Formats: structure tokens, C-alpha cells, sequence
């Protein structure tokens, strides 16, 4: 149940038309579209109070919606502009006014609009082994993952220990770095840490891999350049534990 | 001046 | 659903003087639903430059409309109001009487 | 129109401390006030909903109050934990009562208390190359702020805390690295 | 006793898109704004001369409140069809009436709100303005929904506060028109209907406000039943009315017409004279 949104990531060339998908299976009369910018949080784009009924929000221009069914409430970009680079959230509620007021949000759609897709690159990933100085002084081993030279900021970093995704002894930078902030098109770098006990790293049959899921161009996204198509792909660096 | 709200029946 | 038939009054704004420019009024009231055709007629012919008030209603929820036009009453010319409503089997025509 | 403001906009506090997030709105004529939490890279999950007719709503360490007349809502967070760290968004019904209007949110950071700080800078080499190196500053206090690089060849990251629950142990860490052929001062 | 009122009408037209929606405002018996749904860009526009001066802020606001009401009234019409288990093919009517009255002191005297469905009472805001009265058992589901949503609270706040504030502003803007008492010009006319009977018609012309009392009496007391005509607009802001009594021919001068109007310092007595 709850609210569904596709896609999760999307790159567009300026002027391209694209429909952001949203649905809910809770028979909710009330659905809405919001955009979240690092500045000034959530602004309403369009809203619906039932099937066949739609109206403008706070920032409606550049966007169309339709409510043919209670289930679906798609958001259409007619002609994509860089200013429409944002995160887009679909929301539903059984009621707006009554006690059943609980509003449910979708997972969100990250969208960046570029004039040129030629500045789109996937990440290069490197795993850096723990320090002897750390293993001696603290009896602990810190692995540092480093994703570099990716554009746009469309990456998900995760750690894989003996083939299983880990969610403990790990922290990834909240924001990535612009490798050259002076440039506006600047490629990005992102670092993440995995700390285990010295004994776990000293174990020669322990496998460590940091994985970066990159979201770039899709199939049928024109690519002409003397370089591999920077498409959605997983890029990873690995290292075995050793005494 | 109009009321901002109309009751939902 | 309840259905109420239009009460039709056809009259002049000011007391009729032959040749003196006046205003011809057709007031339809006490009717439901709101869907209603109203035409002012000169000598059986519908008049084109005819205005009407915005749809409003009385305490009993019955609707009233004022259809009006500028007119110069002559001794020979006959004016009337033609109203079609779901209540009426055929359109109802009401002659303008100067003493009403 | 309806304008929603959230005071403060950013708040950083040590764990165990009580703290308040506020929500003010220009139009007192609302049906419902709603508090949401937003974990990074994810959507909003509704914490609490207060009807116009209600004065407060409790949910564990979270109590939200509603002062319609003054046009205010206060979310009290008792004994703050690192797991509370998120962006907290407030929303009220619009004038027509057909959709929710959101404030710009409050960024909350509840800092983990490092009981035995042991500040140290470590040099890490690549598991593929040799020349490829990284510097790691770790085991430092939560009230330590890692200063900016201010060089376009030398990069330094903001700190994050990792939880080694296996050894019931927390540790802050920031990363520094460059393409030039010294960790020593890098973190200063 | 001055009043600010609005009359809202929504008529569902199945297959032909959204319902028709018309909003009209009144100060006393003088219309001053209107919103009609039938247009590509429908707006709240002035309908009195004294309302032309107000700014985009006012019209943009009044337009938004009006089109927001139309949208809610479209959901209301869907909901009411469901309550009565009616065909989606049929056209149905939702009417909404609300106003605030000033007392002699010029302060809030009372507010009122009613909904009707298909020209019949449905839901009524009670005198306290904090509870509703369902006339049908269908309106009961609406009462429980409104109480759950505390609708009556936001209406009370408008009727007691916003409504009173703006009624004052409207009464100031073109008081030349609104505060002027216009007495009726009154005369009796005579129309033989049969050999043995004649109609005596008592006329009241060009009067404002609409409120007026026309009654027929006979000297030394059998007066027949007065035919009272629905009060009608002249189209210039003043109103017209007549009261007729069928009377034996020759006895017309026995009957007196009595006219009471705010714009007459004392009541007027008329008698037909040949």
C-alpha cells in the first residue's frame, strides 16, 4: 500500500517532455505534487480533491497534471528547463479537514535538467586500506571509500561485507563535494567510512567492497561523443582482509 | 467579502 | 426533486409614454430548477440586444431573473416575454400591459 | 495568503538534552496541523496530527501543542537521541482547506557524546595503487568543528559519526585527500 | 438593520464537464459583485458602480475564494448524489445562503448559513453558529462530517468578524446609494373585469429598500382576499409592487389602501377617486 513514484532519478536535456509517475491504492480523494529545493523547502505545484478535478498550487508554471482515476495523478513537464531541477514528492490523504488527516508521501523523484548531457560522467571508485598506526593504537580498522568525477549528483553509496549489504560501523558524507566549486558544471566527489575490529580486517577470508549506484542517461538518450555512454550503472572498488 | 472556506458536505 | 413554475411579470421601468424611450422588463421568479429560456418579443420577433441579471434566489430557494432591454413604446407595436421551463409543456408568452 | 515559519531553521544539541521546534502560521483558521520527519534521500513520514479542536498530541518523547489564537505549534523533544537527527517539517491546511502548506523545515543534529576522545590523523593507502593515498581524522570530540580546506587541490570532508554497536562504540571521522605529492597539518 | 449576503448556486450537468456555478453578493437589496462559471477565465467582477475603485488584490482574492467554492460544490454534488442513490445522468442543484446583520447600534446582530439540495432545506447552521440542523437523515452524515471538521467554527469567524468588517466598508463606499431611503410614489388604478366587479390595484413605484407593506381595508369593515404581486426590480436599483382587491362595481370609493415604508415618516392612506 502507500504512495508509489517512478522514476527515482532522471536526467533531461532542456526542451525534453517527461511525465513523473505517482499512484496510491488507499482510495484517497486528495492527492498533491510538491518540489523540495535545498532553499525554501516544499512548495505546492498542483493538487486534486477527487477524480477529474485539478487546480494550480504555489509554483504551477511549467507543469501539467491529470486525475482520470483515484489511483493515479501523473505530473507532466511539457518543456523541461534547468530551474525545474529539484526533488518532486507526490502526497495523498483520506481527508484534508477531518480527523483522518494523515498525509502519506512517495519516496521522491530526483530530476536535474541540463542544456548539454556532454558534461555527464559516471563515478570512479577507490577503496583505501586501514592505517597500521590505527590498528596498533586503537585496535580498530577504518576503510575509506571515495567516489569521484560523477555528474550530476545522482549516486547511492553502500558497503558489501562477504556479499551482504551492511548498515552498521558506517557513515557516508551528507553532501558530496564539487571537485572545482569555481565551476558551475563541477563534477562531484563523495567519501564514506567502514570501521571494523582489527581482528575482522586481519581475517584473510573477509571480503570488503564499497558500491556506488550511478543514475545517468537511459536507453534512447542520444549519445554521439568519443566516450562510453554515461548510463545508469554500478561502479565498485574492493579489498580482502589480511593479517 | 467572500468566506475563504466552503463547508464540505 | 421539487419543481416550481415561473411567475412572469412584463412591465416598463417608468410609466409608458408613446415615443418616450423607456426600459422593458421581464421578471421571472418562484421557479426551480434554474434552467430557463427567456426572450423579449417585439411584434412576435425576439429582440437581440437583451440583458439579464445574475442568477439569485429567495428565502424559499426559488430563483429570480430580470431580463430587460431599452425600448420606445409606440401605439401599434406589441411587446411580450416568452419563457420555456421544464415545468411548462410548451413555451408561455406574456403580453406587456401598460396598466400592469 | 498562509505563510508557515519554523524557528529555529537549524539546531545542533548534545544528546540527552530537551529541545523545542516551533511552527508559526499567518492564518489561524486551519483544520489540521501536521509534523513530519524527513530522513536524508527519502520522503516525509507523518509524526503527529493536531485537529483545530485539539490542544496537544503525544508520541513517546515527542509532544506537540497547538495555540490557534497565537498561531503557534511547539514540538517538545525530551531527552534527545542521535536517532532524532533529521529535518522536521510543519504543515497546516491552506485557506480553502484543500491541500497542505509546508514551512521550510528545521534541520536537527543531535551530536553523539564521545566519552573518551582520542584525536588522531591516520594516512590510508589505496588497495589497488601505491601513490593513491587518503588522510583520516577520527576519534575526536563532537564539539570539534573540522575547518574548510580553502585550496582547490586539497579536499577535506565534513565529519560523520559511525556506530560500532558490536563494540558499543561511537567515533566521529572526516576525510582529507589530494593529487599533489602531507596529512600532518591537513585537518588544522 | 443593514446586511451583507451571498447567494451561491451549483447545477451539475453530467457529461458536459463541471457544474454551472454562480455567486452573487448583496448589501441589503443592492447586488454589488458576481462570479459566473461560464467563461474561459471566469473572475469576480463588480456589479454596482461604487465597487469599480477596488484593486486587483480584492478581485484576485474574491476570484480565488469563488472558484475554490465552485470546486468544493462539485465534490458536494457528487457526495449528495451518493447519499440519495441518484443517477449520474441527472442534473441536481446545490444552493448556499450566508449573511451577517447589523443592529440599531451598528454592531453584529446575527449570522445565518443554509444549504439546500434540489430546492429543499438540507443543512442549517444553528443560531449559536457552533452546531448544524439536518432536516433529512441524509444531511445527518454531513452534520457529523462538519462537526468532525469543526466547519461551523470557520463560518462563525467569517459571519461574526470578516462579514461585519466589510459590510461597514461597503456601507461607506457609495453610501450616496446604499443609505438613501427612497419613498414609494403611490396611486390607485381601476379595471372593470365583469359587469358586477372591478379590480382596485394599489401601486408602489420606485421605492428602496424592497421591504414594504400594502394592505386594502373597507370603510366600517366584506373585503375580498388581496392579490399581492411578488416585489419586482425597476432595473435602476428601486423596486415596484401592487396589491389588488376584487370589489363590487360602484363601491370602489369605500376601500382604502395603506402603504408602510421606512422612507415614509408615517403610513400613507390612498382611496380611488373618479
Amino acid at each position: 500500500a502507500g504512495v508509489t513514484q517512478t522514476p527515482k532519478f532522471q536526467v533531461l536535456k532542456t526542451g525534453q517532455s517527461m511525465t513523473l509517475q505517482c499512484s496510491q491504492d488507499m482510495n484517497h480523494e486528495y492527492m498533491s505534487w510538491y518540489r523540495q529545493d535545498p532553499g525554501m523547502g516544499l512548495r505546492l505545484i498542483h493538487y486534486s480533491v477527487g477524480a477529474g478535478i485539478t487546480d494550480q498550487g504555489e509554483v504551477p508554471n511549467g507543469y501539467n497534471v491529470s486525475r482520470s482515476t483515484t489511483e493515479d495523478f501523473p505530473l507532466r513537464l511539457l518543456s523541461a528547463a534547468p530551474s525545474q531541477t529539484s526533488v518532486y514528492f507526490c502526497a495523498s490523504s483520506y481527508s484534508i479537514r477531518g480527523s483522518r488527516g494523515e498525509q502519506f508521501f512517495g519516496p521522491g523523484t530526483r530530476l536535474t535538467v541540463l542544456e548539454d548531457l556532454k558534461n555527464v560522467f559516471p563515478p570512479e571508485v577507490a577503496v583505501f586500506e586501514p592505517s597500521e598506526a590505527e590498528i596498533s593504537h586503537t585496535q580498530k580498522a577504518t576503510l575509506v571509500c571515495l567516489a569521484t568525477g560523477f555528474y550530476p549528483d545522482h549516486v547511492e553509496l553502500s558497503w558489501w561485507v562477504n556479499g551482504k549489504e551492511v548498515h552498521s560501523g558506517v557513515c557516508t558524507d551528507p553532501q558530496p563535494l564539487k571537485e572545482q566549486p569555481a565551476l558551475n558544471d563541477s563534477r562531484y566527489a563523495l567519501s564514506s567510512r567502514l570501521r571494523v575490529s582489527a581482528t575482522f580486517w586481519q581475517d584473510p577470508r573477509n571480503h570488503f567492497r564499497c558500491q556506488v549506484q550511478f543514475y545517468g542517461l537511459s536507453e534512447n538518450d542520444e549519445w554521439t561523443q568519443d566516450r562510453a555512454k554515461p548510463v545508469t550503472q554500478i561502479v565498485s572498488a574492493e579489498a580482502w582482509g589480511r593479517a | 467579502r467572500l468566506p475563504a472556506k466552503a463547508p464540505l458536505l | 426533486m421539487i419543481q416550481r413554475t415561473p411567475k412572469i411579470q412584463v412591465y416598463s421601468r417608468h410609466p409608458a409614454e408613446n415615443g418616450k424611450s423607456n426600459f422593458l422588463n421581464c421578471y421571472v421568479s418562484g421557479f426551480h430548477p434554474s434552467d430557463i429560456e427567456v426572450d423579449l418579443l417585439k411584434n412576435g420577433e425576439r429582440i437581440e440586444k437583451v440583458e439579464h441579471s445574475d442568477l439569485s434566489f429567495s428565502k424559499d430557494w426559488s430563483f429570480y431573473l430580470l431580463y430587460y432591454t431599452e425600448f420606445t413604446p409606440t401605439e401599434k407595436d406589441e411587446y411580450a416575454c416568452r419563457v420555456n421551463h421544464v415545468t411548462l409543456s410548451q413555451p408561455k408568452i406574456v403580453k406587456w400591459d401598460r396598466d400592469m | 495568503a498562509q505563510e508557515v515559519t519554523q524557528i529555529p531553521a537549524a539546531l545542533s544539541v548534545p544528546e540527552g538534552e530537551n529541545l523545542v521546534l516551533n511552527c508559526s502560521f499567518t492564518d489561524s483558521a486551519i483544520y489540521n496541523l501536521q509534523w513530519f520527519r524527513q530522513d536524508p534521500g527519502k520522503g516525509l513520514t507523518s509524526l503527529l496530527l493536531i485537529q483545530s479542536s485539539q490542544r496537544e498530541q503525544t508520541s513517546g518523547r515527542l509532544n506537540a501543542s497547538l495555540d490557534k489564537s497565537s498561531g503557534r505549534s511547539t514540538l517538545y523533544i525530551a531527552a534527545s537521541q542521535p536517532g532524532d537527527s533529521a529535518t522536521y517539517l510543519c504543515a497546516v491546511t491552506n485557506q480553502a482547506g484543500t491541500a497542505l502548506i509546508f514551512g521550510k523545515g528545521t534541520t536537527l543534529s543531535v551530536s553523539s557524546n564521545i566519552q573518551n576522545p582520542d584525536p588522531a590523523v591516520y594516512q590510508l593507502r589505496d588497495s589497488k595503487s601505491s601513490d593513491k593515498s587518503v588522510c583520516l581524522f577520527t576519534d575526536f570530540d563532537s564539539q570539534t568543528n573540522v575547518s574548510q580546506s580553502k585550496d582547490s587541490d586539497v579536499y577535506i570532508t565534513d565529519k560523520c559519526v559511525l556506530d560500532m554497536r558490536s563494540m558499543d562504540f561511537k567515533s566521529n571521522s572526516a576525510v582529507a585527500w589530494s593529487n599533489k605529492s602531507a596529512c600532518a597539518n591537513a585537518f588544522n | 438593520s443593514h446586511s451583507l449576503k451571498y447567494f451561491h448556486t451549483s447545477v451539475s450537468r453530467p457529461g458536459r464537464g463541471e457544474p454551472r456555478f454562480i455567486s452573487v453578493g448583496y448589501v441589503d437589496d443592492t447586488q454589488f459583485v458576481r462570479f459566473d462559471n461560464d467563461a474561459a477565465s471566469p473572475r469576480m467582477v463588480p456589479r454596482a458602480p461604487w465597487m469599480e475603485q477596488e484593486g486587483s488584490e480584492y478581485w484576485d482574492r474574491e476570484t480565488r475564494s469563488a472558484r475554490d467554492t465552485a470546486q468544493i460544490f462539485r465534490v458536494n454534488l457528487r457526495t449528495l448524489r451518493g447519499y440519495y442513490n441518484q443517477s449520474e445522468a441527472g442534473s441536481h442543484t446545490l444552493q448556499w445562503m450566508h449573511g451577517c446583520e447589523l443592529g440599531p447600534d451598528g454592531r453584529f446582530l446575527r449570522g445565518y448559513e443554509q444549504f439546500a439540495y434540489d430546492g429543499k432545506d438540507y443543512l442549517t447552521l444553528n443560531e449559536d453558529l457552533r452546531s448544524w440542523t439536518a432536516v433529512d437523515t441524509a444531511a445527518q452524515i454531513s452534520e457529523q462530517k462538519s462537526n468532525d471538521a469543526s466547519e461551523a467554527e470557520h463560518q462563525r469567524a467569517y459571519l461574526e468578524d470578516t462579514c461585519v468588517e466589510w459590510l461597514h466598508k461597503y456601507l461607506e463606499k457609495g453610501k450616496e446609494t446604499l443609505l438613501h431611503l427612497e419613498p414609494p410614489k403611490t396611486h390607485v388604478t381601476h379595471h372593470p373585469i365583469s359587469d358586477h366587479e372591478a379590480t382596485l390595484r394599489c401601486w408602489a413605484l420606485g421605492f428602496y429598500p424592497a421591504e414594504i407593506t400594502l394592505t386594502w381595508q373597507q370603510d366600517g369593515e366584506h373585503t375580498q382576499d388581496t392579490e399581492l404581486v411578488e416585489t419586482r426590480p425597476a432595473g435602476d436599483g428601486t423596486f415596484q409592487k401592487w396589491a389588488a382587491v376584487v370589489v363590487p362595481s360602484g363601491e370602489e370609493q369605500r376601500y382604502t389602501c395603506h402603504v408602510q415604508h421606512e422612507g415614509l415618516p408615517e403610513p400613507v392612506t390612498l382611496r380611488w377617486k373618479p
